[PDB]
C-alpha cells in the first residue's frame, strides 16, 4: 500500500508503490493539496519523497517548502 | 380504582427518583468529563507549545 490518509482514496481509488496515478482536475480545484498531503502522510512509512514543480510559481513553490519544513516532513 | 393510584404513585415515585438518579449518575458523567477535557486541552496546549519550540530549533538549524 502506498497511503494517502485521504479515505476517499485508500478504499476506492487505492495507490500501490509503483504505481502511476494521475491526479486530474481543473484550476484550483484541490490537485496540489492532495500530492502534498501524499506526501506530508508517508512521515514514518520510510519512502523518499520528490516533489518536482514544473514552471509553477516561484513563489507557490516556496510555499509548498515552507509547508513541508514546518511539518517536517 | 384503588389498584389504580397505588400503582401510579408507586410507578411514578419510582420513574421521579429514576430520572433524578440518572440526573446524579449524569451530574457524575458530566463531572468526569469535564475533568478529562481539561486534562486533554492542558495536554494539547502542551502539544502546541513543545512542537513549536522544536519548529523553532528547527529554524535555527
Ligand atoms: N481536503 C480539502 N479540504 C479543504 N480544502 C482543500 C482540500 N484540498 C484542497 N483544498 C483547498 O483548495 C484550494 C486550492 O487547492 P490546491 O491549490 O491544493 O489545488 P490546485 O488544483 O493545485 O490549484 P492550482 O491550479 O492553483 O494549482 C487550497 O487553498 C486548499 O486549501
Ligand atoms: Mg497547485
Amino acid at each position: 500500500p502506498l497511503q494517502t490518509g485521504l479515505i476517499a482514496i485508500d478504499a476506492m481509488i487505492p495507490v500501490g508503490r509503483g504505481q502511476r496515478e494521475l491526479i486530474i482536475g481543473d484550476r484550483q480545484t484541490g490537485k496540489t493539496a492532495v500530492a502534498t498531503d501524499t506526501i506530508l502522510n508517508q512521515q514514518g512509512q520510510n519512502v523518499i519523497c520528490v516533489y518536482v514543480a514544473i514552471g509553477q510559481k516561484a513563489s507557490s513553490v516556496a510555499q509548498v517548502v515552507t509547508n513541508f519544513q514546518e511539518r517536517g516532513a | 380504582t384503588i389498584r389504580n393510584s397505588e400503582e401510579l404513585r408507586g410507578k411514578a415515585i419510582e420513574q421521579l427518583e429514576k430520572a433524578r438518579a440518572r440526573l446524579k449518575k449524569v451530574e457524575m458523567d458530566a463531572d468526569q468529563f469535564r475533568v478529562n477535557g481539561y486534562s486533554e486541552i492542558e495536554r494539547e496546549k502542551m502539544n502546541l507549545i513543545n512542537s513549536t519550540y522544536k519548529t523553532l530549533e528547527q529554524f535555527e538549524n
